[PDB]
RNA sequence: CCGAGCCUGGUGAUAGCUGGUUGUCCAAGAUGAAUCUUAGUUCAACUUUAAAUUUGCCCACAGAACCCAAAUCCCCUU
RNA sequence: ACCUCGGAGCAGAACCCAACCUCCGAGCAGUACAUGCUAAGACUUCACCAGUCAAAGCGAACCUUUGAUCCA
């Protein structure tokens, strides 16, 4: 009488562990839910994948959560916070790797 | 249910675009933008494409 | 040299001393003994082994990756598509130097086969050779150069270092004359008339700036000034050059080769030219 | 396929791979997306430009569809205006 | 000599001599031309924008105030083209660069310009 | 094949140029092609395997080993892999270098 | 020897099924998806050979979630 | 009775994991009509097919599940 449950899994998680380099663009972790926040240099899809922005090393880290003030559930649920309490997520940051670019001599006009 | 439907450019060119709108609505004009013009112009529905 | 001295020291070479090159001459893998025989590695049961498994492409019943891909057309009309084999101006004057082409006397299809500067397949829809800018800027050689496609680079190198280019078209009957002139006088037939271009690739040949063998002579001069004053060099008066005459020689548009006139005869045999009399055929022959 | 016709003995091409796949001379095959063309309508933009792409095949793949094209099918052709002929070979590959 | 009835002469016969065929603004000669074989190569023109004469004054002066970046110092307008394999087409892109320019003088930046507008709206001290 | 017309300056606009006379005093002699080129060639194997051979040798191909060795080890840093054919007297050189071989063999006068 | 005779031929029918598959010696070599498909096959994984060049495994610290255990992943060294 | 897809447990912590296994859900709707075009780099349901994410750029503006090929 059961039927369905035959879903295959998903294949998400983390794709780039800490300290792994990352080129622009790669993703770096992909979830059903927010498991992971995005970071520095880190961004978010339509289905809340996390991608890096620049070329770096991924790095994971615990930082104080203050959601977007439009996202009026999260609001609602810091409304309800006693005084002391901060809320806290993991993020996932991108240390940039090389510089933007350099002056060079072109011309010695 | 709703149907697809040939939104046909107002403004002369062959451009059409196929948009989705309810059976028991009415027909549908839309601004929408033309590539050859490059310019946003009034779409009206021609003919219904098909029962979706 | 030290080894034919060691074959005057050694036995007489014979046909019992012959042995093949190693390495040249694998060992035959047959199914017999333990290692080789018993399933004779054809595995156990099974379509493989019955020796049935299906064709190639089938993929047990799933729809076949060759099949379940759309249709587009990729190689749609392939086969009447035109080719036209690439000359670059590198591989030109590579000949020129060799003296495998002379520029001394017109360049055409035949000359380039002659030299076998290139190969032309006319069963393959080879129409022809094309001109390539590559090589263009180690180009130094005085040219008449005869040739189906041009780039405009390509001209402007030809026409900068004194030279002349012009885009003929060729049937693939005429090409296949051309490329090969002695077997078709072999074959014993009058010399066909050269075939007009499609009507598509008219244009193309009546135009002057492809320098087109059916385009306006009189437009020329304003074209190749054109091409002189696009790629900065100074265009030269070729009409003083002791070569003029050369430089000027271009077949008639209904003529295959340069001094042969349709519906003559070429006798090898003998060394003679059979040529009609008849008003007719001469009338034919020269439209 | 058909490894000798009964009136050549030569190896047959199987048509069906003409009709759907390029080859690049180097070796490589393209083709068309499936469904390209089928119920657009309900795909997103970013699934739509997906299947509008041109797209090389496998190694294994490249290996069935050579096997199953003859030689001819695997020859320089010098086209006039191919816009392919960049595509027809490889640069700056190692290994 | 063969002659059908598609000769050239036949068909265009308003233009039937020999030297018709092959009868003959920027001087190549005062221009200095360099190849640089750098992949792409260059091709550097480089002529003194002053003492060209073959240029209006008033086009010389327009010149020498739009592109005055790509001046030397010895007053020689240089300019140089490293998009193609052939210097044949660097030269010929040079040389339209060249015809531009004469054109346009016949006949990113939006931060620059607030800057600017704040650079005189501090502007105020009078000695 | 046409003997190559005589030029007045080489190297040829093309790059080619005779071998000059007389000939190297070597111990070894690179005979060039039917077609008048040095007879070095690029050769691949397996997709990934890149040589480069030095075809018509005559005399000691151990020599011109010894002399191809030298010439490449700099630009290698390390000596170079080779198979010496003494039989066809060929020498067969891990790794492209037909454009460095064939400047060096016009140098050497062959 | 008739739920459709016998003989010849097509015919060496076809058989994903059963059986058989002949010298010596050495070496490497073991448990997913789709499929009128689970007595089969194709792709993968594994496996063998040859080739190219350059990191591979092990691996501590740091690191990998809220909701509501054994361990695992990742990699400086070694 | 079931056959495709998806969510939860088995399968606690990267991924992955069956069943006549224990439960639940879906064959779209609402919205707009840039919900456009292009394009680095990636993920991937253990193959392929297919399916995802996406910087930069251009252009308007200021979205949240079902099925191939051929054939028409
Ligand atoms: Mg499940
Ligand atoms: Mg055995
Ligand atoms: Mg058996
Ligand atoms: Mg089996
Ligand atoms: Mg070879
Ligand atoms: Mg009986
Ligand atoms: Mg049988
Ligand atoms: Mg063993
Ligand atoms: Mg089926
Ligand atoms: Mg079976
Ligand atoms: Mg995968």
């Amino acid at each position: 009488k059961n039927l369905g449950g035959k879903s295959s899994g998903r294949r998400q998680g983390i794709k780039k562990m800490e300290g792994h380099y990352v080129h622009a663009g790669n993703i770096i972790a992909t979830q059903r839910h927010f498991r992971w926040h995005p970071g520095a240099h880190v961004g978010v899809g339509k289905n809340k994948c996390l991608y890096a922005l620049e070329e770096g090393i991924v790095r994971y880290t615990k930082e104080v959560y203050v959601p977007h003030p439009r996202n009026t559930e999260a609001v609602d649920l810091i409304t309800r916070l006693p005084k002391g309490a901060v809320l806290y997520k993991t993020f996932v940051h991108v240390v940039p790797a090389k510089p933007e670019g350099t002056f060079k001599l072109v011309a010695m006009l | 249910k709703n149907i697809l439907v040939r939104m046909v450019s107002e403004a002369g060119t062959g451009f059409c675009f196929n948009t989705k709108r309810n059976r028991l609505r009415e027909k549908l004009t839309l601004l929408h933008y033309d590539p050859v013009v490059k310019q946003r112009v009034l779409f009206v529905e021609k003919k219904k494409i098909r029962s979706l | 040299a030290r080894a034919l001295d060691l074959l005057r020291g050694l036995p007489r070479v014979s046909l019992a001393n012959l042995k093949p090159n190693p390495g040249s001459k694998k060992p035959e893998r047959r199914p017999r003994g333990r290692r080789r025989g018993r399933k004779c590695g054809r595995g156990h049961k099974g379509e493989r082994q019955r020796g049935t498994r299906p064709r190639l492409g089938f993929e047990g019943g799933q729809t076949p990756f060759y099949i379940r891909i759309p249709k587009y057309g990729f190689n749609e009309g392939h086969s009447f598509r035109r080719q036209y084999k690439p000359l670059s101006l590198n591989r030109l004057q590579y000949l020129i130097d060799l003296g495998r082409v002379d520029p001394s006397q017109p360049i055409d299809l035949t000359q380039l086969v002659n030299g076998r500067g290139v190969t032309i397949q006319p069963l393959k829809r080879d129409y022809g050779v094309q001109l390539v800018e590559e090589g263009a800027d180690t180009f130094t050689a005085k040219v008449n150069i005869e040739v189906q496609l041009a780039s405009e680079l390509a001209i402007a190198a030809i026409e900068k270092n004194g030279g002349v280019v012009t885009t003929a078209f060729y049937d693939p009957r005429s090409l296949d004359i051309v490329c090969k002139p002695v077997p078709f006088f072999l074959r014993g037939q009058p010399i066909p008339k050269r075939m007009l271009p499609p009507e598509e690739l008219v244009p193309y040949y009546t135009d002057a700036k492809n320098r087109g063998y059916l385009a306006d002579p009189a437009k020329f001069p304003e074209a190749r000034l054109e091409l002189a004053r696009k790629y900065g060099y100074i265009l030269p008066d070729i009409t003083k050059d002791e070569l003029f005459k050369m430089l000027c020689t271009r077949k008639d548009p209904r003529q295959i080769f340069f001094g042969l006139a349709p519906g003559w005869v070429v006798n090898m045999a003998d060394k003679k030219i059979l040529k009609p009399t008849d008003e007719n055929l001469l009338k034919y022959y020269t439209s | 396929l058909t490894y000798f016709s009964a009136r050549k003995g030569k190896r047959k091409t199987v048509k069906a791979v003409i009709d759907r796949f390029l080859r690049l001379h180097c070796g490589l095959w393209v083709r068309r997306k499936a469904g390209y063309k089928k119920k657009l309508w309900k795909k997103t933009p970013a699934r739509k430009k997906r299947l509008r792409e041109f797209v090389f095949c496998n190694k294994t793949q490249s290996k069935l569809l050579d096997k199953m094209t003859t030689s001819f099918w695997k020859r320089r052709n010098w086209y006039v205006d191919d816009p392919y002929q960049k595509y027809h070979d490889r640069t700056n590959l190692k290994v | 000599e063969f002659k059908s009835i598609y000769s050239l002469d036949k068909l265009y016969p308003e233009s039937q001599g020999s030297d018709t065929a092959w009868r003959v603004d920027i001087p190549l000669d005062r221009l200095t031309i360099s190849y640089c074989r750098s992949v792409n190569s260059k091709a550097e023109v480089r002529f003194h924008l002053a003492t060209a004469e073959w240029i209006a004054e008033p086009v010389r002066q327009k010149i020498a105030i739009t592109h005055k970046n790509k001046i030397n110092r010895l007053g020689e307008l240089i300019l140089t083209s490293e998009s193609s394999r052939y210097q044949f087409r660097n030269l010929a892109d040079c040389l339209q660069k060249i015809r531009d320019m004469i054109t346009e003088a016949s006949q990113k930046l939006h931060r620059i310009r607030i800057e600017n507008m704040n650079r005189e709206r501090l502007r105020q001290k009078r000695i | 094949i046409p003997d190559p017309p005589k030029h007045e300056h080489y190297p040829t606009p093309s790059g080619w140029q005779p071998p000059r006379d007389p000939p190297p005093n070597l111990p070894y002699f690179v005979r060039r092609s039917r077609m008048h080129n040095i007879p070095v060639y690029k050769d691949i194997t397996h997709g990934n395997r890149q040589m480069t051979v030095i075809r018509k040798v005559e005399g000691d191909i151990w020599a011109l080993q010894k002399d191809v060795e030298d010439f490449l080890s700099p630009l290698l840093g390390k000596t170079p892999v080779t198979q010496v054919n003494e039989v066809t007297g060929t020498l067969r050189i891990k790794g492209y270098f037909d454009q460095e071989l064939k400047a060096w063999l016009l140098e050497k006068g062959f």
